[PDB]
């Protein structure tokens, strides 16, 4: 599920994709994640 | 008494001619009688308030103040009430049309129907009471009409804003409704039966449709019309009289125009097929065939005939020589027909045909210079091919465009006339590269510096393949939803996108847009072998005519760079230098010139020399964008000189025509140092060059009259004000040729007065009223300049420039007849001025984030009162015409004459005894201002003197003017305090002659330290021959000029004062 | 302190920058081109010398530090060129120590240019094109002088190169010259001694 980071809808798409990937197990790819470090903090914390 | 009676007689004439005036009530489809005839009422109220204002000043207004004031405020409240009334009626007409014609609105919005019925009952009661008493005074006579009308306007705006969700539903009905704003689509749906209201809106929908050819019964659409008068007649006219919905007959019109254009393309290519078989051709049949068909079909049929002739020659050198001979013979025929005067539509048809024919001549020579023996050789495959299969049953698919391993259909969208580009080898490379990007289902992306032909080559490739194109100029407020909305609009319409300046789009937003671009490319790959794709998580139909093009500049204003995932989706292509020689030769061949090739060969190295030899400046452009405007002005002045000769064939001095156009276009950009360098360039390049200018005596004398009216000093060319009037003439010439203008130069050169005096002179000459909108762009935010897209509810508000342009476009007060001058009184920087690089472009339109494209009517001129153009890039500098106002154009004696003229007339406490005081003060300050005197030498010396702030002329000059105005008021109150003895003239002389010295000391030295103003005081003591306070130690700053004409010491003014014990350190 | 070493190096730098004359009505393009180049160089030398004197006085003297002087102090501590001095083409933002040497080279070239202009005579000079601000202005002025003297056509003028205009300061890239015949070699660069340019129509 290739979702490019950089919009609000991209953030919600990435969040729902990562919850679906937690439950189902298929891969999730986020493109150009360095454009929003303030969401990268909670992404790293939620992944840990 | 007789003059006062004449003024009262004119007042009674106003009374009688306003008693005769009335409201023109005309029945509207047997519903109510609504009032028409609005510009007549507008100019009536305007001329009446102008008459009351003109009779106010002089000379017997004082006895008859009361009736004229009553007529003034009577006209004022009539104007206010009817100004809100026209908007109320205009909104109510289309809202009633929507609430009647559209169905299932009561099921959808019941509160909207109940309100609208309440306001419709109130409004129809208002129609009943005007239809009883159609007099204007009687309609005004009902109390509380203003509050009722303001509440009606508020209710109409409410209902409009609470209805706006439904419009997007209608945007899913018709595709092109995506390209329409809220108010324009509201008018479009509302007036579907009125029809004639909608013909102002068809320019935004289609590429070449300006108005629909309508029957007198207004129920059969006979055809379509372009903006240049060219009309396409429908073979099978659509029957509105069958009562379909608006989108149904709109789609029928869209399909019918494509079928019809294919049918006349087939007939025209049959005509060229039976024409081209003759080695010698008759020019009369050729010109009747040219006048028979449209320009697009004629150029297309010429391309098909040339392609088929070259292909049958290449089936097999001698048939290719025959094709080249026929091409040269038709080129000579076109040159002979274009060297004579022609109507302008067929003149542009001849220009397009001669450009295409010489392009085919160059290509045919390019094949024939080598040995080509088969049609499958790549050298023939490296150019454009056209194929018409006459046995094909579907005329929409009858024409194929075949380029290097790429095949395309024809969208058959009507275009009109437009601009035909030049097929340079760079343009051939661009066409081949960009159609190879299109064949692999990839978007295109040209890049390069501005002034190379990036977006225009893309647009002419779009018009070459017949696809509908759109040009957007995206700024940083382009959102995810805005880009998705215009993408789904392009999806349902099926049109090419020409996104310009994509680089300034907010890198995260660029990455977010890349996913939708990938979805579109995946849909096109699915199409390339019931095909949909997901935009905004919605699956929508994708037409096979999709294409997206990305015109960007690398680091022009430090704009953002493309991410690497989005860079793979768009193929890159670089044009840095276009071939200026070939485009100059073909434009001079197409305008009609004998020595066109020598003119190109002498003007392209001339631009190469003039790019380098002049000094480096912020506002210098010598690129192709300036060359095209120079060639356009050269063609226009060549037509003007030919018509001037024929007013009283033969050859004409084309060299002098080109040199005159070059001078008139490129003089006002240059500073005073670079004029003799350009003159020596013109002398060395052109031996028999010469020059001519001026010949604007009526304009110069009207400028003289309006200059002496508004206290300016007109000059005759070599006089004191000659250079300023010459620069105003240059401004007039650039407004004659160009579109938007820079007025560059240092602050204090009279550029404000220059454009004001030009506007008033043009109003006095041509009779067209000139209205100016002055906007400071840095006084408000960019989001307030253009408008805000609300992120929750996607509504588009209006910025200041958007509101001004929308008020011009609406033309409710007849604003299109008047001249509209929008001046930006700020400083140009690429944060906001890069939103206007489509307005100042030849695309001539304004783009919005809502998809609402606002075209610009040619009555409006956009100018800039600006200081310097360093901060702007070449996307704005090269895309405007620059008028340079140097600091020595406004000389200081001009400002002195302005001050003395404002002193003699226009009394200060706005004849009067203080006006006589001002006049005598003017006569006794007159020997000091003029020539060197006192003020000029002291002001020159003060520039060598250092100050705390930056010191120019105008700040301390205005300071000195306020000094002398207070001196005049001081004399006035002294005469008030001494009624027995008035102000004696020798006392006034010996008072003002010292007040001016004290004033100029506190003006040119009031903003620095004590030592430095003492230095200017001893300079004043050493230089001028005025009486002085005789003390070599005490400077003149420590003295005060008294009412008796002498000096009192300031140190004698201060006392030895003690203060009370209670108030020691009170603030 | 740090400002003491700043003042020591600040007196070290301008010892190769002394003065330049200003020398504007002549028919030949070379004369006006050299006049405006000498004017630009003298203006830049005056600005650089005045700024160096100002920062010297605000270091050790009775002069206070303004915003421009503070920016100058920080920019010359970091060694990068301030944006006020870099008017001409500096390659990719070099340091100030090589830039003042290049500035002194250009000023010495313009001093010899003004000495030759004090006294055609201007054709007899030899020029290194790196020391000029705009080299293509010199090339177009040479072409204009040829077209003015010989009354020729500017459109078809070509260039003939020998190793009547003398050009110095030319450096090759991995090639050598021998009787105007190019040869390949493993050397990085060689310096062309004198290059004669003559404009021929054919
Ligand atoms: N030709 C002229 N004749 C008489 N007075 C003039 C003329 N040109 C300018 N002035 C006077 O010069 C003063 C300032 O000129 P103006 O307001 O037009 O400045 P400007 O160049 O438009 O300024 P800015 O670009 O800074 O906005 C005014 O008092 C104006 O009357
Ligand atoms: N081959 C050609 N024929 C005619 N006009 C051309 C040609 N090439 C370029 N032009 C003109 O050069 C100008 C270049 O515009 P451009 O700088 O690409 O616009 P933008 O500012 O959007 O980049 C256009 O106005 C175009 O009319
Ligand atoms: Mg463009
Ligand atoms: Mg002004």
């Amino acid at each position: 599920t290739s979702i490019a980071i950089g919009s609000a809808e991209g953030f919600n798409q990435a969040d729902k994709a990562i919850n679906t990937a937690v439950k189902s197990g298929r891969w999730v790819m986020l493109k150009n994640v360095h454009l929003a470090p303030g969401w990268l903090m909670q992404l790293e914390k939620k992944l840990h | 008494a007789q003059g006062e009676m004449a003024l009262e007689e004119f007042l009674k004439q106003i009374r009688e001619v306003w008693n005769t005036y009335e409201l023109d009530l005309v029945n509207y489809q047997n519903k109510c009688r609504l009032i028409r005839g609005w510009d007549d009422l507008f100019n009536k109220v305007k001329e009446h308030i102008n008459s009351v204002s003109a009779m106010k000043l002089s000379p017997y207004y004082k006895v008859f103040e009361e009736d004229a004031l009553s007529w003034e405020d009577k006209l004022n409240r009539i104007m206010a009430l009817f100004d809100v009334w026209i908007d109320v009626q205009r909104r109510w007409v289309y809202l009633e049309g929507i609430f009647t014609g559209s169905a299932d609105i009561k099921h959808l919005l019941p509160v909207e129907t109940q309100e609208f019925q309440s306001i419709s009952t109130e409004f129809l009661a208002l129609m009943k009471k005007v239809s009883k008493s159609p007099l204007v005074m009687d309609v005004l006579n009902i109390q509380g009409v203003q509050r009722s009308l303001e509440r009606l306007a508020d209710l109409l705006g409410e209902i409009q804003k609470a209805l706006g969700e439904y419009l997007e539903r209608e945007r899913s009905s018709f595709p092109r409704f995506y390209f329409v704003g809220d108010e324009d689509l509201l008018e479009i749906i509302g007036n579907s039966k009125n029809v004639a209201k909608l013909q102002k809106h068809f320019k935004k929908m289609f590429a070449g449709v300006s108005s629909i050819i309508l029957n007198e019964d207004n129920s059969v659409v006979l055809g379509i019309s372009s903006r240049e008068g060219e009309e396409v007649m429908f073979k099978t006219p659509v029957s509105i009289t069958e009562h379909p919905k608006i989108n149904e007959w709109l789609t029928l019109v869209e399909k019918e125009m494509r079928v019809t254009l294919a049918k006349l393309l087939a007939e025209s290519v049959t005509e060229v097929e039976i024409f081209g078989k003759a080695t010698s051709i008759d020019p009369n049949t050729y010109i009747t065939w040219i006048d028979k068909y449209q320009a697009q079909l004629v150029v297309l049929s010429a391309q098909i005939a040339w392609s088929e002739n070259v292909e049958t020659a290449l089936s097999s050198a001698a048939p290719l020589h025959s094709v080249l001979s026929n091409v040269e013979v038709t080129l000579n025929v076109l040159a002979d027909s274009v060297l004579m005067e022609q109507p302008p539509l067929r003149r542009r048809k001849l220009e397009h045909l001669i450009t295409e024919l010489v392009h085919q001549r160059d290509v045919t020579r390019s094949l024939i210079k080598s040995k080509i023996d088969n049609a499958k050789s790549f050298e023939w495959l490296s150019q454009m091919r056209f194929y018409f299969d006459p046995k094909q049953t579907d005329v929409l698919q009858q024409l194929s465009i075949q380029m290097a391993n790429a095949k395309f259909n024809y969208g058959f969208e009507y275009l009109g006339v437009q601009d035909k580009l030049v097929q340079t080898p760079l343009t051939d490379r661009c066409y081949l590269t960009m159609t190879q990007a299109l064949e692999a289902r990839l978007g295109g992306s040209p890049f390069g510096p501005a002034g190379t032909g990036k977006t225009e080559s893309v647009k002419a490739l779009g018009h070459q393949l017949g696809r509908f194109v759109l040009v957007f100029n995206c700024d940083e407020t382009f959102d995810f939803q805005a880009m998705g909305r215009i993408f789904v609009g392009l999806c349902q319409v099926g049109a090419w996108g020409c996104f310009d300046e994509f680089n300034r789009l907010e890198e995260r937003m660029l990455s977010a847009v890349s996913q939708q671009v990938q979805c579109i490319q995946e849909a096109l790959r699915e199409h390339s072998n019931p095909i949909t794709c997901e935009l905004l998580n919605k699956q929508v139909k994708v037409s096979p005519d999709m294409a997206i093009f990305i015109t960007m500049n690398p680091g022009y204003a430090g704009r953002s760079n493309l991410p690497d995932n989005l860079k793979k989706l768009f193929r890159s292509l670089a044009m840095t230098k276009p071939d200026r020689q070939l485009i100059a030769q073909v434009m001079l061949y197409s305008q009609g010139f004998r020595t066109a090739e020598v003119l190109a060969n002498k003007i392209v190295p001339f631009f190469k020399l003039c790019d380098e030899q002049l000094s480096s400046q912020s506002h210098y452009d010598f690129g192709l964008r300036a060359l095209k405007s120079v060639l356009v002005s050269a063609g226009n002045v060549k037509r003007e000189r030919i018509q001037k000769i024929k007013r009283e064939a033969e050859n004409l001095p084309e060299q002098e025509i080109l040199i005159q156009s070059v001078c008139e276009t490129m003089v006002p950009k240059l500073v005073a140092e670079d004029i003799p360098l350009l003159f020596s360039l013109l002398s060395d390049v052109f031996p028999g060059v010469q020059y001519h200018r001026g010949e604007m005596t009526a304009l110069r004398e009207e400028l003289k009259k309006v200059c002496q009216e508004m206290y300016l000093t007109y000059g005759d060319g070599e006089e004191v004000g000659g250079m300023w009037v010459e620069k105003v003439l240059q401004l007039y010439q650039i407004t004659q040729i160009n579109h938007g203008l820079m007025m560059v130069g240092p602050s204090g050169s009279g550029k404000s007065m220059a454009w004001r005096v030009l506007l008033k002179a043009l109003e006095r000459l041509e009779g067209v009223e000139g209205v100016a909108h002055i906007i400071d762009p840095k006084a408000i935010s960019k989001d307030h300049l253009y408008g805000t897209l609300d992120p929750n509810t996607r509504e588009w508000t209006d910025g200041l420039f958007t509101h001004v342009l929308r008020k011009i476009i609406d033309s409710v007060r007849g604003e299109l007849q008047k001249r509209q001058w929008i001046v930006f009184d700020g400083d140009v920087d690429p944060e906001w001025v890069e939103n206007l690089n489509s307005v100042l472009d030849d695309n001539k339109l304004l783009t919005l984030p809502n998809g609402e494209r606002l075209s610009l009517p040619p009555n409006v001129r956009i100018m800039f009162e600006v200081q310097d153009l360093k901060y702007a890039t070449l996307a704005t500098v090269s895309r405007c015409g620059m008028v340079w106002f140097s600091e020595d154009v406004l000389s200081t004696d001009m400002i002195f004459n302005n001050f003395l003229a404002r002193l003699r007339s226009i009394p200060l406490d706005e004849a009067s005894p203080m006006l006589q005081i001002q006049r005598d003060a003017a006569t006794i300050m007159q020997p000091y201002f003029t020539s060197n005197g006192l003020v000029t030498k002291a002001l020159e010396h003060a520039f060598q003197l250092e100050h705390i702030m930056d010191l120019t002329r105008l700040r301390c000059l205005g300071s000195l003017f306020s000094m002398l105005h207070q001196a005049c008021r001081n004399v006035a109150q002294y005469n008030a305090n001494h009624p027995d003895f008035p102000m004696q003239i020798e006392q006034l002389e010996r008072y003002i002659q010292r007040y001016l010295v004290y004033a100029i000391l506190w003006s040119l030295s009031g903003d620095s330290r004590l030592k430095m103003r003492a230095e200017l005081g001893e300079y004043i003591r050493r230089i001028t021959t005025v009486p002085l306070p005789t003390a070599p130690n005490i400077p003149i700053i420590d003295y005060e000029v008294s009412i008796s004409g002498e000096w009192s010491p300031w140190q004698a003014k201060v006392p030895q004062i003690e203060v009370e014990t209670h108030k020691v350190a009170a603030p | 302190t740090l400002h003491t070493t700043a003042s020591n190096w600040l007196h070290l730098i301008p010892q190769t920058l002394s003065h330049l004359k200003r020398t504007e009505n002549i028919k030949d393009p070379l004369f006006r081109f050299f006049e405006r180049e000498v004017k630009m160089g003298a203006k830049l030398l005056q600005d650089v010398r005045q700024d160096l004197a100002d920062v010297v006085q605000v270091c050790e003297g009775k002069k206070k530090q303004t915003n421009y002087l503070r920016t100058l102090i920080n920019e010359l501590v970091k060694g990068i060129l301030p944006r006020s001095w870099s008017h001409y083409t500096v390659p990719a933002g070099m340091t100030v120590i090589q830039w003042v040497s290049d500035f002194s080279e250009r000023i010495k070239q313009l001093q010899n240019i003004s000495l030759a202009a004090a006294s055609k005579e201007l054709k007899n000079i030899h020029v290194c094109l790196g020391g000029l601000f705009v080299p293509e202005a010199y090339i177009t002025a040479t072409r204009q002088y040829v077209a003015q003297a010989n009354s020729w056509s500017l459109e078809e003028l070509c260039l003939e190169v020998n190793v009547s205009f003398g050009v110095t300061g030319l450096k090759l890239q991995g090639a050598t010259c021998n009787n105007n015949k190019l040869s390949l070699s493993n050397a990085i660069s060689t310096a062309l001694p004198l290059t004669q340019l003559r404009w021929v129509k054919q």
